[PDB]
RNA sequence: GUUCACCACGGUGUGGUUGAUGACUGGGGUGAAGUCGUAACAAGGUAGCCGUAGGGGAACCUGCGGCUGGAUC
RNA sequence: AAACUGAAGAGUUUGAUCAUGGCUCAGAUUGAACGCUGGCGGCAGGCUUAACACAUGCAAGUCGAGCGGUAACAGGAGAAGCUUGCUUCUUGCUGACGAGCGGCGGACGGGUGAGUAAUACUUAGGAAUCUACCUAGUAGUGGGGGAUAGCUCGGGGAAACUCGAAUUAAUACCGCAUACGACCUACGGGAGAAAGGGGGCUCUCGCUAUUAGAUGAGCCUAAGUCGGAUUAGCUAGAUGGUGGGGUAAAGGCCUACCAUGGCGACGAUCUGUAGCUGGUCUGAGAGGAUGAUCAGCCACACCGGGACUGAGACACGGCCCGGACUCCUACGGGAGGCAGCAGUGGGGAAUAUUGGACAAUGGGGGCAACCCUGAUCCAGCCAUGCCGCGUGUGUGAAGAAGGCCUUUUGGUUGUAAAGCACUUUAAGCAGUGAAGAAGACUCCGUGGUUAAUACCCACGGACGAUGACAUUAGCUGCAGAAUAAGCACCGGCUAACUCUGUGCCAGCAGCCGCGGUAAUACAGAGGGUGCAAGCGUUAAUCGGAAUUACUGGGCGUAAAGGGAGCGUAGGUGGCUCGAUAAGUCAGAUGUGAAAUCCCCGGGCUUAACCUGG
């Protein structure tokens, strides 16, 4: 970077890229946890991976770490194949 | 190419420098270019007066 | 640029009196050698081509007025674009040009001292709607309907104008101009009619080179 | 909306089928009426239609890689 | 945003600008929305100086644009006589 | 951090296309007061021409079939 | 009312002719080059080659009204050595402000045309999307926590930079609390925010969730869009379907399985070439050629690849990895990318200043003040083009001299010159002098706001703070013809003819051709012709060329009927009564950007130019 501001605005990524990173490796350890417990065809354990999931799969999306899009999609299609495993 | 040294004298040799533009001879065979009097090495005609222009000779005083 | 050279050989080539001479001796004894063209032989034998009264007729048009060659194309270009015949708008072009038109009113002995008039900032235009009285020095002015033209104060008491206006009385003053030697005061009422020039030029043979 | 009627040259696809939709383009210089075709492949849901009949297929939004209309309609079928 | 601002014509030291509503972001001179009037610094007492429909000028208001310090002192100085 | 997956550079082998060059060689053209003949144009002195085959320093010749764009009849 | 106006041929095959048919020419045009010459102005244009490599300077900053602060700076208050008017040290106390955390901008504006023959462009539509700033709404903006940059302390490094310990603030970050909308729902219910700052409890700038606009972006469909068949077969995630993933969003975009599809002589595939368009040149038109400057779209940013942050980038002057090159180094390591604006070297036939200012129109930041802006507005260089003006004007004959020809005396240069009388455009000199400026600030008044006559905002007045250009444009005076003409051609085409020299030599030439001792064709002169601050030459496109003929040609013998037939695709196709309305025609509507072209006007003294409909 060859002005100050494109100095100052390269290391203000990496801080908001470890920061934002950190987060986007949450949102998915808890979504295996919902594809290991369908994996298992186990709506008891699934049902309790899906519900510690919304919490944390959309305040990221309020956080923009992924978008409220993906965020409704994630939980409506993993709310079908629940749903349908022996409701 | 070759190309022709048109006019009456000129200083050309080889390792001279010319400036070359289009326009055949029709009596010369595989000539397609007349040399430009004046340009780079070229001298223009020595002692043209009407004419002067097409061979690169200043106007006398 | 204009033409500077001499004024008498130019007739000469073209074979009839161009007015490049003020009116105060015949025009056959200012030159007293308008019967051969200039140079050293003139008169003599080749038959003329279909080309060659083209050439001599728009020649001797651009002779007259003193256009060069540029700006002459350019009024036929105006003249073929514009409505109506051709050849008839090209000469209301060129009679309708302000250096011209000083002229015809008579404060220029010829098209040439009337060229040094307007061009010397010494005759003021004013348009036809508008109120004031510009200083223009540019010959090529295309004059409208309705404008006037006024002489300079500065050059109102001109000892060549004055001698300028005893001249053209001879040679008569056109109906589509009024003048008023007394205010030095002119109007351009109409641009001129077909039938208000001479017959000797050839109009249509201007029209036919211009057309390769 | 936009609505385009032509034959079925192919059905042997699950759920679709290729419709011929012909037209007359002009030549651009010499003015005679060239009759061109294009294949264009239709969704037909239920799986219905034949080769060689009449379809009204209109476009909508893409079904497949190059599927992006369905059929609406079988106005003829094959004698 | 959407700005109504003027877009340079004419000539050299002869401007004549044309009022245009147009994406914010894009040249002075370059892709625009609409055109709606014009605008003459250099006329004449018995010449139509500044154009501008106001018809669309306030059609575009209730829209979103947002003038210029010089159209808007434009139309300040238009709507008033 | 480690490891696996994807992957850029890079490497290897074998082909295709294409430019420049190449001893030598084939015909094409241009150039003079060349050498050998005289094949065609007249019935061009054996009518010419087409396809094909054989032959011959070279134009060309000969056979077979065809044509008149062959004169004399 | 108007946009409705436009079409030329010649030379050259022959002893001669007509036809055929090529070649050549006269025209227009250029981002032009070169040769000779060169006065000025206005307006445009100016690396077409090396997407070659780039020295140096500038081209993206801004906010202290988010925050801790104090490196400089300027003050202010007190210590006053007071050295009596020298003068310093403490203090963020104030104007402010370097670095730092934080926000917004940097995805625009600007450049280039390498790639790209189709994720492109043009035209017409579509649905399955996101959208900072802006407009109009709706519900809020509650309450806590742990850190950390700068600042320290200690190292490592030649530098670039870096490592560790300690640690403070925030509109930085993370919980918790609530949620009109919004999301998921099996529709019973589940889960999800935020931040404060400023002006005198208010208002305002913000922030959060979201709706509808607008704007922008992404996506899709159909039609159109270069050449080659001496490239005919091309495809295996390939064609389609389902489950799942992935995306902001449809989709083989990805994946596992299932089927065996998909494309192609209406040109697939493979090649070569190319940014596309509005437009530009040409042409009577139809066509042909082209895609500079202006505008729209696309793609690219030393080369290959990956992403981050963000509303928006796979980012021209951002990051990471790899590479080639260039440079610095203490040899361990590092730095960089002018296809931004100037400019350099190089390449080339050839294309400019290392300029000024943010005054104007815009853009970024800010509450403003104000700062930044090589966008832009200007200035510089260049006859590169278009347009305009000038280099004088009248009058002047026993028709001077000099040149040239000549029948030796006439002709011609020629009213041309001289002489005489004028004029001062342009340039020069001196004055004067608009407009480009939008009237910021500050003050008053009105209205809204409010608890309030504060604050804020809107409106109405006063006022003059602001001009790079600039010594402006213009206008008025002074002087003196004073400072200002060249280029090509003159056998025919093709306007314009004679001598002298030369002697198939020297040379000319677009073509036909000229030159071999009387050359209108070479060279020089005189005279003339055409253009003119230019004129010629070369390159290039169209024209003439009806010479690819659609408009608009031919095929007995001039080039040209396939050796003949059968026949596939295809093209075309009898009569009568119906139906349909696809082609066809008409009408309406939407669209066909602006500019350009044309018509009618209007402003530059005219014109070029600009401009309204």
């Amino acid at each position: 970077a060859n002005t100050a501001q494109a100095r100052k605005r390269a290391r203000q990524n990496t801080k908001r890229r470890q920061n934002s990173a950190s987060q986007r490796s949450m949102v998915r350890t808890y979504l295996k946890r919902v594809d290991a417990a369908i994996a298992a065809k186990d709506y008891d354990a699934a049902t309790e991976a899906y519900k510690k999931a919304i919490p944390v799969l959309d305040r990221m999306a309020d956080k923009g770490i992924i978008h409220k899009n993906k965020a409704a999609r994630r939980k409506s299609r993993l709310n079908k194949t629940i749903k349908g495993l022996q409701a | 190419v070759s190309s022709y040294i048109g006019g009456e004298g000129h200083n050309l040799q080889e390792h001279s420098v010319v400036l070359i533009r289009g326009g055949r001879v029709k009596d010369l065979p595989g000539v397609r270019y007349h040399t430009v009097r004046g340009a780079l090495d070229c001298a223009g005609v020595k002692d043209r007066k009407q004419g002067r222009s097409k061979y690169g000779a200043k106007k006398p005083k | 640029a204009r033409y500077i050279g001499p004024k008498l050989k130019l007739s000469r080539r073209e074979g009839t009196d161009l007015g490049l001479k003020s009116g105060v001796k015949p025009y056959d004894v200012k030159t007293k050698k308008a019967a051969r063209p200039p140079g050293q032989h003139g008169v003599s034998r080749n038959k003329t081509s279909e080309y060659a009264l083209q050439l001599r007729e728009k020649q001797k048009v651009k002779r007259i007025y003193g256009v060069l060659e540029r700006q002459f194309a350019n009024y036929y270009k105006e003249a073929a674009r514009k409505r109506g015949a051709t050849g008839e708008n090209l000469l209301a072009m060129l009679e309708s040009r302000l250096d011209n038109v000083v002229y015809r009113m008579g404060f220029g002995s010829t098209r040439a001292e009337a060229r040094q008039l307007v061009s010397h900032r010494t005759v003021m235009v004013k348009k036809a709607g508008r109120d004031e009285f510009v200083r223009v020095n540019i010959p090529s002015i295309q004059l409208q309907d309705g404008d006037v033209i006024a002489i300079q104060e500065k050059s109102r008491e001109q000892l060549r104008i004055k001698n300028a206006i005893e001249l053209a009385t001879q040679r008569g003053i056109p109906e589509w101009l009024d003048v008023d030697h007394s205010k030095l005061q002119g109007t351009f009422k109409k641009a001129p009619d077909r039938i208000d020039l001479p017959a000797e030029i050839n109009e249509s043979l201007i029209v036919e080179l211009y057309s390769k | 909306a936009s609505v385009l009627t032509g034959r079925v040259v192919s059905d042997k696809m699950d759920k679709s089928i290729t419709v011929l939709i012909e037209r007359l383009v002009r030549h651009p210089l010499y003015g005679k009426q060239l009759r061109r075709s294009t294949k264009i492949k239709a969704h037909d849901e239920n799986n219905v239609c034949q080769q060689g009949d009449l379809v009204r297929i209109k476009e909508t939004r893409p079904i497949s890689k190059t599927k992006a209309w369905t059929l609406v309609d079988v106005v003829e079928k094959v004698e | 945003m959407v700005v109504i601002r003027l877009a340079r014509g004419g000539a050299k030291k002869r401007p004549f600008y044309q009022v245009v509503v147009a994406d914010q972001r894009r040249a002075r001179d370059g892709r625009y929305i609409e055109n709606i009037g014009f605008f003459n610094p250099l006329a004449k007492e018995s010449e139509e100086a500044v154009r501008l429909n106001m018809e669309a000028y306030h059609a575009w208001i209730a829209k979103g644009a947002q003038p210029s310090d010089r159209v808007a002192s434009l139309v300040r100085a238009y709507n008033k006589a």
